[PDB]
């Protein structure tokens, strides 16, 4: 579920 | 972290996330010791039995984070590594003896409310605080159980006497390690767990009110089992090697 | 230098919720 940077 | 709680904002500003570029994945914890240097457990980089061997290029470091998964748009700093240094006598073959590594950041980070280095212990600070019964604090984004938290977790754990440590495992313990947790009788619990490695074990000095890193999350068998304890790399003991690399590079 | 002194706590003379637990153990 990592939000891009 | 098992049986911990959500950190408070700015509680552990030296806390760093070890992040894999692709697949994007939380690797481990780490800690900020200066504006250019990050401390972590060598087994987060190199662990051949599992085919793990990461390079500068394999990773990113995320600083000043709170949320595990969200991009903390004006708070966190993402940095690339310039150079990785592994303890030359790190023992991946038998017991994770000397489980420590330094990471040199490409460009220095700017310290903020959410970003600030922890102190490295001195011979004297180690001597007074590293005693059975004294509690330290562990933080991380690892497994909640022997799962992934949404925010950084914290737990306060007491140091345990060497002999108790020794009698809890079949693994050969060395002077570069210490164990911590509650005794089953004590009926209070909590521990680090997988994904927590490289995270700092910290103590607050009663003399000068400063936080010191005494340990690094290293290994355990299971997470929060009765009769078992978390094992940590003894920072003071590997101090000269740390000095030695920063003085050289 | 400034190490181990947290901008939102020590620096402002504010304590986090469980740091007393550590100092009580010493
Ligand atoms: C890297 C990590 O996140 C992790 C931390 C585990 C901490 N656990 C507790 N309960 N405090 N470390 C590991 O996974 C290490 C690296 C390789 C194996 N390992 C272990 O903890 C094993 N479970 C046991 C072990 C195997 C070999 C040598 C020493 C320990």
């Amino acid at each position: 579920k990592y939000e891009p940077f | 972290i098992v049986e911990g709680s959500d950190a408070e904002i700015g509680m552990s500003p030296w806390q760093v996330m070890l992040f894999r570029k692709s697949p994007q994945e939380l690797l481990c914890g780490a800690s900020l010791i200066s504006d250019r240097w990050v401390l972590t457990a060598a087994h987060c980089l190199l662990y051949p039995p599992w085919d793990k061997n990461f390079t500068e290029n394999d990773l990113l470091v995320r600083i000043g984070k709170h949320s595990r998964t969200r991009y903390e748009r004006n708070i966190e700093k993402i940095s690339m590594l310039e150079k990785i240094y592994i303890h030359p006598r790190y023992n991946w073959r038998e017991n994770l003896d000397r489980d420590i590594a330094l990471m040199k950041l490409k460009k220095p980070v700017a310290f903020s409310d959410y970003i600030h280095p922890v102190c490295l212990p001195d011979r004297e600070t180690a001597a007074s605080l590293l005693q059975a019964g004294y509690k330290g604090r562990v933080t991380g984004w690892g497994n909640l159980k022997e799962g992934q938290p949404s925010v950084l977790q914290v737990v306060n754990l007491p140091i345990v006497e060497r002999p108790v440590c020794k009698d809890s495992t079949r693994i050969r313990i060395t002077d570069n390690m210490f164990c911590a947790g509650y005794k089953p009788d004590e009926g209070k619990r909590g521990d680090a767990c997988e994904g927590d490695s490289g995270g700092p074990f910290v103590m607050k000095s009663p003399f000068n009110n400063r936080w010191y890193q005494m340990g690094i999350v290293s290994w355990g068998e299971g997470c929060d089992r009765d009769g078992k304890y978390g094992f940590y790399t003894h920072v003071f003991r590997l101090k000269k090697w740390i000095q030695k690399v920063i003085d050289q590079f | 230098a400034d190490c181990g002194l947290r901008p939102l706590f020590e620096k402002k003379s504010l304590e986090d919720k469980t740091e007393r637990e550590l100092l009580e153990s010493y």
